[PDB]
């Protein structure tokens, strides 16, 4: 078989920047080498073909070059519909091959997180479950630390995070940080504390709540 | 225009089997190959094989030898792949493609079709309204949020007052919980906002047949 | 009898496809089919369309390769004498 690496994984570039994603094949494949766009929502579509071709339709900022092993895809100047990820495609031998593909995102001044934090539900008490949540918003870079302290005690145990994509407007992050504890356990607790630590400031942001009020 | 039509998502248990289809339209059915294309967490994009519609001639990627088994009924216009013994590695979004011979490319894709391997049932969601804490929020905006907790399998759709809401939302993606998912949203509005309008936050979840709404109230 | 002046064509611009066009054969036809064949089975095209239907365009031929073109009407009728073209 013939490997296809894309060694960067994600890209991130300004708007209106000149990008371009590079791609190696294990052995000649002469020139028959395809790129791939497959947006957020799934589709995907054809965008250079035997290495340089433009397809039908796409926009002439795309275009492509390649030296028997050595390949790549240049966008002139990026724009916003262009955020999206890239496969390249040998079609010289069976089996078929791609790369592993090249998601590209947009960077943009740094930005402090806006933090909320919310008690477990009266609803959620009912089911013999507690979840804590803290929603760590509009931020810049992705990278971003939360800590949750419980009576004054750091809890590592029942932590789930999760980050959104990048924001298609502001081209920030969000992340949602999740503390989930029995409904005994949460009772057996006063006090609890997400702390949020970013590189825009030494000091972390701390949002908190007392149970019995 | 052509189009490449694929089944709908699949939730199967480990070791069962699954056939899904892909009906294509707009072109003569037999001038193109059908190809089935893995995209997966763990190995990214791959070609499972191709067959030739009008006589069924199957060219398949060793690698899923053994696992992946395609037919096409071309009387209808549709290619089928059939996966067995299924596992968790299987799990992955699955496309079909059209090329006129393995040298071209793919032209034109399916919509792709979205299978769940697990051993964990079809579960309806809890949805927990989000109130700010009882007792003042620094700041003149506010944010709600909704806990949508313990649904299985994706996806679920959130809103925020049925659409008319739909500045300063985040919707986090899913995480498994205990092999069941959970998902929050946030929403952020003026303080002259909410609680002086109502704000409700809907959930569906085709997969149980669920429609949830939850109006956010005052702790 | 094959479909008569097969006219073969760069569609151009700077891509890659292919424009085939024909005339009825002489004297009800259902269907053209166009072969575009190169040195091996890996580059064989093949492409269909209707009775009323006397052009398409054929993408994606690999560069460099000598490809022949036949028309026929409809399995199918005689072909027509084959064209060549190859693309830089």
């Amino acid at each position: 078989d013939i490997q296809m690496t894309q060694t960067t994984s994600s890209l991130s570039a300004s708007l209106g920047d000149r990008v371009t994603i590079s791609c190696r094949a294990s052995q000649d494949i002469s020139n028959f080498l395809n790129w791939y766009q497959q947006k957020p929502d799934g589709t995907v579509k054809l965008l250079i073909y035997y290495t340089s071709r433009l397809h039908s339709g796409v926009p002439s900022r795309f275009s492509g070059s390649g030296s028997g092993t050595d390949f790549s895809l240049t966008i002139s100047k990026l724009e916003q519909e262009d955020i999206a990820t890239y496969f390249c495609q040998q079609g010289n031998t069976l089996p078929l091959t791609f790369g592993a593909g090249t998601k590209l995102e947009l960077k943009r001044a740094e930005a402090a997180p806006t933090v909320s934090i919310f008690p477990p539900s009266s609803e959620q008490l009912t089911s013999g479950g507690a979840s804590v949540v803290c929603f760590l918003n509009n931020f810049y870079p992705k990278d971003i630390n939360v800590k949750w302290k419980i009576d004054g005690s750091e809890r590592q145990n029942g932590v789930l995070n999760s980050w959104t994509d990048q924001d298609s407007k502001d081209s920030t992050y969000s992340m949602s940080s999740t503390l989930t504890l029995t409904k005994d356990e949460y009772e057996r607790h006063n006090s609890y504390t997400c702390e949020a630590t970013h590189k825009t400031s030494t000091s972390p942001i701390v949002k908190s709540f007392n149970r019995n009020e | 225009e052509v189009q490449l039509q694929q089944s709908g998502p699949e939730l199967v248990k480990p070791g069962a089997s699954v056939k899904i289809s892909c009906k294509a339209s707009g072109y003569t059915f037999t001038d193109y190959y059908m190809n089935w294309v893995k995209l997966s967490h763990g190995k990214s994009l791959e070609w499972i094989g191709d067959i030739v519609p009008n006589n069924g001639d199957t060219t398949y990627n060793q690698n899923f030898r053994g696992k992946a088994t395609l037919t096409v009924d071309k009387s209808s216009s549709t290619a089928y792949m059939e996966l067995r013994s299924l596992t968790s590695e299987d799990s992955a979004v699955y496309y079909c493609a059209r090329f006129s011979n393995y040298v071209y490319p793919f032209d034109y894709w399916g919509q792709g079709t979205t299978l769940t391997v697990s051993s964990a049932k079809t579960t309806a969601p809890s949805v927990y309204p989000l109130a700010p804490v009882c007792g003042d929020t620094t700041g003149s905006s506010v944010t709600l949020g909704c806990l949508v907790k313990g649904y299985f399998p994706e996806p679920v759709t959130l809103t925020w007052n049925s659409g008319s809401l739909s500045s300063g939302v985040h919707t986090f993606p899913a995480i498994l919980q205990s092999d069941l998912y959970t998902l929050s949203s946030s929403v952020t509005v003026t303080s002259s906002t909410w609680p002086s309008q109502s704000i409700t936050c809907n959930v569906a979840h085709p997969a149980s047949s669920t429609k949830v709404d939850k109006k956010i109230e005052p702790r | 009898a094959p479909p008569q002046g097969v006219t073969v064509s760069k569609n151009d611009g700077n891509g890659t496809a292919i424009l085939v066009s024909w005339q009825p054969p002489p004297e009800m036809v259902q269907e053209y089919k166009v072969w575009c064949l190169g040195n091996e089975t890996r580059y064989h095209i093949n492409k269909t369309v209707d009775g009323s239907t006397f052009s398409v365009v054929i993408p994606f031929l690999v560069p460099g390769i000598r490809y022949s073109v036949e028309v026929a009407a409809s399995g199918s009728g005689v072909k027509s004498e084959p064209q060549f073209i190859q693309l830089d």
